RNA sequence: CACAGGGAUAACUGGCUUGUGGCGGCCAAGCGUUCAUAGCGACGUCGCUUUUUGAUCCUUCGAUGUCGGCUCUUCCUAUCAUACCGAAGCAGAAUUCGGUAAGCGUUGGAUUGUUCACCCACUAAUAGGGAACGUGAGCUGGGUUUAGACCGUCGUGAGACAGGUUAGUUUUACCCUACUGAUGAACUCGUCGCAAUGGUAAUUCAGCUUAGUACGAGAGGAACCGCUGAUUCAGAUAAUUGGUUUUUGCGGUUGUCCGACCGGGCAGUGCCGCGAAGCUACCAUCUGCUGGAUAAUGGCUGAACGCCUCUAAGUCAGAAUCCAU
RNA sequence: AUUAACGAGAUUCCCACUGUCCCUAUCUACUAUCUAGCGAAACCACAGCCAAGGGAACGGGCUUGGCAAAAUCAGCGGGGAA
RNA sequence: GUGAAGCCAGAGGAAACUCUGGUGGAGGCUCGCAGCGGUUCUGACGUGCAAAUCGAUCGUCAAAUCUGAGCAUGGGGGCGAA
């Protein structure tokens, strides 16, 4: 007989795999359209997730109820030391898909990725790209200088190799972190030459990215062990005077089909998942150099953007960072990746310029009252141990 | 075309008391309590009781009060709850008790004076409540 | 942007941190932090408190 | 109450039939101020379905757990609302008849064990059904349907009543398969990639302006574009607010024990106040894309059939549909 | 036919109270979990992937199709008319 | 805990008589430990610690209360506040 009373569906089945994510790293699957008019660009960026905090700002929303007054928001402040460029690759178009033909590396790596190919690397020879230098000082680069032709010739996109500055972060790990970004240029000769110049020698987030602009971030989520149907998928609890336990589901099918479906709900994992998350706006890209980067138009004051004890569960920040407004996936200290947006943002909330008013610097390690260790101690006073 | 009573442009906020709530009432009518047993742009869904917060219309009867006007259904509004909510500037507030007043389903007090402080949202979406009203958050 | 005094301690107090609790007669008080909330309402007094502001300033 | 047996023989599912139950057609005397077919339809007649009830007894009596409710998934269309359209005895508004369409929804309560029903209120709407009359090693045990007991009618009596009432034990999974997840031998060890196939996701409403305008004698009274919000659903996150306290962190305090003070044990965590970190809440915050091909319908050129005609050859636009991103 | 006191008797309403509920969240102890030692039972024609067909009118085995890759761990309660 | 008869003193009234304060300690009376019993959770376990147990919550508790040993009634017979 029919369902009494409808209802929607508990979960979705889109992301219907809930298993382990294959790899630690976020992957990203789709970069966007290329378009041959513009100048060559790089389409992607990789960082690490520091924390959150506050900010205050006014609104500039004609026709909404708090067009010109003070808002409070959240955001999340990503550590972006620089990345350098260890070599590019180029795919052809084949009746089965894209495939890769040629890689050609930079004539010096660094211990930092040279790490990375090996899981032993203490008690190695560290050999890693030990012959291929050779081919560099041979003949004058003539085996190097042939497959940048083939690229030029036969390929149809190029993509770069790069690597992040792990040394420069509070990590206690050493191993770097390689992936590959894709080049929109607007000629196959102009974005091979223009990677060729980019070759051992550093590029910072602010050649890439812009202010007040909408970019998609892709991570892998925070895990729980293995988890019950109440919480995995959100379905009601029974009863308090049920047997044989309370947290489950009643009926999980009918007698025909005379099988489990994959369509119930039932008991693992959760968390670690990766997921897309689109259309995030950027406040402020901060420089590392500055020394007043966490200061604004209207608050004078001279401060950097570490609350008073540093990120908990985390250092401090010492190189470039990013403000972005929201919550994205993904714990403190796990590698967070940054690309550009395939979108088209027509929607005068995307379009709107945003100039911050204040920014909250106060210790979350618990109830914080102050902003900087001199407005503390102006306010204290005096005490027994400043002798 | 009598369009069904429902504040437009309200923006969300926790929702403090339920169908069944007991709250009291600040106008010199005649009721003193009033029970809830209706929210107007109430949703649908299955096992979920509605609700409202400070601002919207109710459907309520009274229980307690002049003998004239028990026994019967009136339209009321809610002026104050008792649990915290934040506006859009970031703070949270919150008053000592529940409180409404009955109205006209067109927006007309029953009333004359209101009795005690008013949420400031009640004033912004009632033009009535908020010029017979006192003093406002 | 503007900040607030607590009332019950004298705590220094910036935008979105503590509450606003309105009194049944009008009157506005605002709390830093829970634990000055909490004694409020218990009807402790201020002036016995060894770390209220008005108590070191009596003193 | 007992024994030997019976599916040769009943009470439930399943199977053939469809009288009764439900749904749809064909002719046209007439209703509709005049006018058979805007909307209906007598006297007759042709069908469809197995969510009603009957008829039969084919399968189970060395046993297939027999009412209802709670939770959960999926399927059908005879379409309540949502998309786009064709008709009217369609001026506007509110409505009635039909098409493509099952992608997306279809509520909160008082009385009854109820299925069934009837009232209150919100909403865009509160459509109809199947899966062994879905669902008891998933729950509950209110009713029926063991033994105790009371009343009324019947019987001389033991006792009877699809008459009323009260109290009455709900067992087992570690095996195989199915499902959710997690390892893994063979071609040396690794890093960076392609994508066959499988899955798929968003939904509805409100306020301002258009507008006191088009329409109409008047009373009344719309719509696209534009702007801002909200209901249901989905994926994350913890700066702020709240919850949690074995941080047994700090303090207060009762009884007893260490001769007294200090410092401590025990009262399965003695009790109370505050309480960081972690976890967590539409009780908190952020986010949810656009290309192709079409159906109903409206058209262009145009014969068959010197005229006409959206179709016969060719072709244009086009939906919450279908396939992809 | 009434009836004060009495009742682990059946039934209706009111005040106080609460996680029964809206709507779920967290903490503690003992298992479950892994290891060393010891170490059973119920049950079992052969065994174990589906759709339609016909058949004793609801097949794991038959006919026609779909398909189909070693060895395994923790849960689960659709089926084996268990 | 409540406080029945019997006894002492005082006060009001013309009289008949009526009030007030103590003393005393009755009741198949009452709250509540041990013993005795077994209402609810329709809780735990349900190839158990156990062929009827465990936990919390409950009924009675100075009398028709609980209990040991010796003796009597024997199967169409005994015994039964049924
Ligand atoms: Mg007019």
């Amino acid at each position: 007989s029919h369902r009494k009373y409808e209802a929607p569906r508990h979960g979705s089945l889109a992301f219907l795999p809930r298993k382990r994510a294959a790899r630690h790293r976020g992957r990203v699957k789709s970069f966007p359209k290329d378009d041959p008019k513009k100048p060559v660009h790089l389409t992607a960026a990789m960082g690490y997730k520091a924390g959150m905090t506050t900010i205050v700002r006014d609104l500039d929303r004609p026709g909404a109820k708090a067009h010109k007054k003070e808002v409070v928001e959240a955001v999340t402040i990503i550590d972006c030391p620089p990345m350098v460029v260890v070599g590019l690759v180029g795919y052809i178009e084949t009746p089965r898909g894209l495939r890769s033909l040629t890689t050609v590396w930079a004539e010096h790596l660094s211990d930092e990725v040279k790490r990375r190919f090996y899981k032993n690397w203490y008690k190695s020879k560290k050999k890693a790209f030990t012959k291929y230098a050779k081919k560099y000082a041979e003949n004058n680069g003539a085996s190097i200088t042939r497959e940048l032709e083939r690229i030029k010739k036969y390929c149809t996109v190029v993509r770069v190799l790069a690597h992040t500055q792990i040394r420069k972060t509070p990590l206690k790990q050493k191993k770097a972190h390689l992936m590959e970004i894709q080049i929109n240029g607007g000629s196959v000769a102009d974005k091979v030459e223009f990677g060729r110049s980019l070759f051992e020698k550093p590029v910072t987030i602010d050649t890439i990215f812009e202010k007040d602009e909408m970019i998609d971030v892709i991570a892998v989520t925070k895990g729980h062990g293995f988890v019950g149907v109440t919480a995995r998928w959100g379905t009601k609890k029974l009863p308090r005077k049920t047997h044989k336990g309370l947290r489950k589901v009643a009926c999980i099918g009918a007698w025909h089909p005379s099988h489990v479906q994959w369509t119930v709900a039932r008991a693992g994992q959760m968390g670690y998942h990766h997921r897309t998350s689109v259309n995030h706006k950027i406040y402020r890209i901060g420089k590392g150099d500055d020394e007043a980067n966490a200061s604004t138009e209207t608050d004078l004051t001279k401060k950097k953007i570490t609350p008073m004890g540093g990120f908990v569960r985390y250092g401090e920040v010492n190189n470039d960072y990013v403000m972005i407004k929201g919550s994205v996936p993904g714990v403190k200290k796990r590698i967070m990746t940054l690309r550009k947006s395939l979108f088209t943002h027509t929607s005068r909330k995307a379009l709107e310029k945003v100039e911050l008013k204040w920014i909250d610097t106060s210790s979350e390690f618990g109830h914080g009252a102050f902003q900087t260790a001199a407005e503390k101690k102006q306010f204290m006073g005096t005490l027994k141990k400043d002798l | 075309k009598q369009k069904r009573g429902a504040p437009g442009g309200k923006l969300k906020m926790t929702l403090g008391l339920p169908v069944g709530a007991i709250m009291n009432c600040a106008d010199n009518s005649g009721a003193r309590n009033l029970y809830i047993i209706a929210v107007k742009g109430a949703g649908a869904r299955l096992n979920r009781l509605p609700a409202g917060g400070v601002g919207d219309m109710v459907m309520a009867t009274v229980k307690k009060g002049k003998p004239e006007l028990r026994k019967k259904v009136h339209p009321a509004v809610i002026v104050r709850q008792a649990k915290p909510w934040k506006r859009f500037d970031g703070v949270f507030l919150y008053f000592e008790d529940n409180a409404g007043v009955i109205v006209n389903p067109k927006g007309e007090m029953k009333g004359s004076a209101i009795t005690g402080p008013v949420g400031k949202e009640a004033a912004e979406l009632w033009p009535r409540i908020a010029s017979n009203a006192g003093v406002v958050m | 942007m503007r900040t607030y005094e607590d009332t019950f301690s004298g705590q220094r107090i910036y935008p979105g941190k503590g509450k606003l609790y309105v009194r049944g007669d009008s009157k506005i008080f605002r709390f830093q932090n829970g634990k000055s909330e909490s004694l409020f309402l218990q009807r402790k007094n201020p002036r016995r408190i060894a770390w209220t502001v008005l108590y070191r300033r009596q003193h």
